[PDB]
RNA sequence: GGCUAAAUACCGGCACGAGACCGAUAGUCAACAAGUACCGUAAGGGAAAGUUGAAAAGAACUUUGAAGAGAGAGUUCAAGAGGGCGUGAAACCGUUAAGAGGUAAACGGGUGGGGUCCGCGCAGUCCGCCCGGAGGAUUCAACCCGGCGGCGCGGUCCGGC
């Protein structure tokens, strides 16, 4: 497993990746661009907040035909979305991440996004009946993802109403677990 | 710019012998220092006919050889031919010869040595004649080969009596038209 | 004789070397591994051949005798020569001058008996 | 049907088996063939007859 | 350069522009100087020009 | 009316040997569960598809997640070889770094600026002879013993082939 960048200091960072994600690539590496810096608890509030449509992700290569919003002024930028896909997928590295680096014994309070890599996965083959007794191509194109949190001076608690929220318990876990035991 | 014409610039002439053989090629370094050393015109022509090809260099035979060495006052010359001295059987009697030459025939050189004649080769003539003196430098018919029948104004022209190409000889192989005024015409 | 032996091997020698549009010559009695009808080692009658002594200290100047010509075991005189540099190039030049045996390959000889000894002084 | 084969006049192969043995008995061509004869007593080399036993 | 010029030029050697010849005048030459009229300029020269 | 071995033929079959042949888009269509999968009512048509490693030692165990996936750990010479895995090109894409940006870009010539690296640079060559100062010796020439070699019109020596 090699990244394409190396941390400054492997002591202060984290890792996560995933491959063959089964989200947009597009949309996707429009979405890491917007939390690319970003402290961990911004990124997480962010992201939470484009799956609810408060906060916008701007399109600014991969933006032909978007449409435009009052949310992407904020970025400069007058085209924007809310790949609610794309948010979901990301804050499930960042959670993966975040575990890494309490595995590792880091500040979690502390870490920005310092790296992050949006790269296009194999196409899966499906298809579409088209006029005239003809099938043309029907594509997904997934992506790997990869990024690599470090510890800045900055501390940003986790929120108060995030912390107080019951550990939710998963009866199919739990029935996996006493067969497997 | 120059008005001049280029395309007769380079002049088509053997330089060397288009042959590899190194002993042709050691007598080519020999002549190519008497010629350019000495003043004698004889070595310049035998440097040439050393690189000239085949049938530049057409055998001479035997009785051509006591034809032209029996003119008056050509008695005691050596005579000289940059190709191959063949037998010829049409000979009774051979004289007494002293001939240079590249080849000769295993028959030619028992006759030429029984009748009291001298075989030399174009090493042994440089030290004995560094310059050509006393000798006769002779040549073979260059126009005796069968291509040169076929030469000339083409078989089907008036007054032409160029050999045409024909698969086989015969009454049946291109005599009736053109060939004969009972068949359309003759020329 | 030699011009017939250099026809046959001036193009074509386990010996011959064509690389970097140069050509060279690698067999024994070549004073300047030249592939060249004069510097040749093999096909002349008479050869000159300067070599280091077995050990690092001296030259040998090989000499080819002129009866054994189609005897290679007896062919060659080897003399070891380990004096100082001026005396030994002053052996050589006799050897080839005062004998008369190959007078055109002296300097050659001369020159690379002056590269082996050079070669045998400690490197700086 | 390629032609793979060809006809070499008897004179000439033999004229090729003669400058094979010419040359063959000179140190400087057998050397520049390669081999390591700088030792042995002549060239050619004859043995005597006890060797084919 | 046309044809009946072209052989002129070359008879006086001057095959190239600005090449220069003497020519000793008579009828002869006088009047293959008049064909290559348009493509020299001539005259007598002084024993300095010489 | 009739029979008749041999020398001759042989891209099928059984069993063998070889090659200046091809080397996985090649060579048979077929190096592999190929006349297979698949198409056609049928006669017929007819592919793609080789490679972990020396050895499965094929990644126990911990931890986030519903999981796929990750982070550690471990095997191995190497997973920078992780079960469609040898190497791993180009097109195309992401990111990082540098530079730049209103006549689409690209291009030839000429310079200039800046980089990357190279000189494994930064008081600047090497050699012959000669002069002078300091030293030190397997110390020179000339002669004597021995060995070897070259040449000799030895003006015309002996013996050999
Ligand atoms: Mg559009
Ligand atoms: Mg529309
Ligand atoms: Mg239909
Ligand atoms: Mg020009
Ligand atoms: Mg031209
Ligand atoms: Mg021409
Ligand atoms: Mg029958
Ligand atoms: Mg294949
Ligand atoms: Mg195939
Ligand atoms: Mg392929
Ligand atoms: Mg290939
Ligand atoms: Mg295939
Ligand atoms: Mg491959
Ligand atoms: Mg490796
Ligand atoms: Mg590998
Ligand atoms: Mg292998
Ligand atoms: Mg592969
Ligand atoms: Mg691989
Ligand atoms: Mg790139
Ligand atoms: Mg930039």
């Amino acid at each position: 497993v090699r990244y394409s960048l190396d941390p400054e200091n492997p002591t202060k960072s984290c890792k996560s990746r995933g491959s063959n994600l089964r989200v947009h690539f597009k949309n996707t590496r429009e979405t890491a661009q917007a939390i690319k810096g970003m402290h961990i608890r911004k990124a997480t509030k962010y992201l939470k907040d484009v799956t609810l449509k408060k906060q916008c992700v701007p399109f600014r290569r991969y933006n032909g035909g978007v449409g435009r919003c009052a949310q992407a002024k904020q970025w400069g930028w007058t085209q924007g979305r809310w790949p609610k896909k794309s948010a979901e997928f990301l804050l499930h590295m960042l959670k993966n991440a975040e575990s890494n680096a309490e595995l590792k014994g880091l500040d979690v309070d502390s870490l920005v996004i310092e790296h992050i890599q949006v790269n296009k996965a194999p196409k899966m083959r499906r298809r579409t009946y088209r006029a005239h007794g003809r099938i043309n191509p029907y594509m997904s194109s997934p992506c790997h993802i990869e990024m690599i949190l470090t510890e800045k001076e900055q501390i940003v608690p986790k929120p108060e109403e995030e912390v107080a929220q019951k550990k939710k318990i998963s009866q199919k876990k739990l029935k996996k677990q006493k067969l497997m035991a | 710019g120059v008005d001049i014409r280029h395309n007769k610039d380079r002049k088509v002439r053997r330089k060397e012998p288009k042959s590899q053989d190194i002993y042709l090629r050691l007598l080519v370094k020999l002549y190519r220092f008497l010629a350019r050393r000495t003043n004698s015109t004889f070595n310049q022509v035998v440097l040439k006919r050393l690189f000239m090809s085949r049938t530049n260099r057409p055998p001479l035979s035997l009785s051509r050889m006591i034809r032209k060495m029996k003119l008056p006052g050509r008695e005691n010359k050596t005579a000289v031919v940059v190709g191959t001295v063949t037998d010829d059987v049409r000979v009774q009697e051979v004289p007494k010869l002293k001939v240079c030459a590249l080849r000769v025939t295993s028959r030619a050189r028992s006759r030429i040595l029984k009748a009291g004649g001298k075989i030399l080769t174009f090493d042994q003539l440089a030290l004995d004649s560094p310059k050509g003196r006393g000798t006769v430098l002779l040549s073979g018919p260059r126009k005796g080969r069968e291509v040169y029948r076929h030469f000339g104004k083409a078989p089907g022209t008036p007054h032409s009596h160029t050999k045409p190409y024909v698969r086989s000889k015969g009454r049946k192989f291109e005599r009736a038209r053109g060939r004969r005024a009972s068949r359309g015409y003759k020329n | 004789s030699a011009h017939l032996q250099w026809m046959v091997v001036r193009n074509c020698s386990s010996f011959l070397i064509k690389r970097n549009k140069q050509t060279y010559s690698t067999e024994p009695n070549n004073l300047k591994a030249r592939n060249s009808f004069r510097y040749n080692g093999l096909i002349h009658r008479k050869t000159v051949g300067v070599e280091p002594a077995a050990d690092g200290k001296g030259v040998v100047v090989v000499m080819k005798r002129r009866s054994g010509q189609r005897k290679p075991a007896t062919s060659y005189v080897r003399t070891t020569i380990n004096k100082n540099a001026r005396a030994t190039l002053s052996s050589i030049r006799h050897m080839i001058r005062k004998n008369k045996y190959h007078p055109d390959l002296r300097m050659a000889a001369i020159r690379r008996a002056s590269a082996i000894l050079r070669s045998q002084k400690p490197v700086m | 049907w390629r032609r793979w084969h060809r006809r070499v006049n008897t004179t000439q192969k033999r004229y090729a088996i003669c400058s094979a043995l010419a040359a063959s008995a000179l140190p400087a061509l057998v050397m520049s063939k390669g081999h390591r004869i700088e030792e042995v007593p002549e060239l050619p080399l004859v043995v005597e007859d006890k060797v084919e036993g | 350069v046309s044809p009946k010029v072209r052989k002129v030029l070359q008879l006086l050697r001057l095959r190239q522009i600005f090449n220069g010849t003497f020519v000793k005048l008579n009828k002869a030459s006088i009047n293959m100087l008049r064909i290559v009229e348009p493509y020299i300029a001539w005259g007598y020269p002084n024993l300095k020009s010489v």
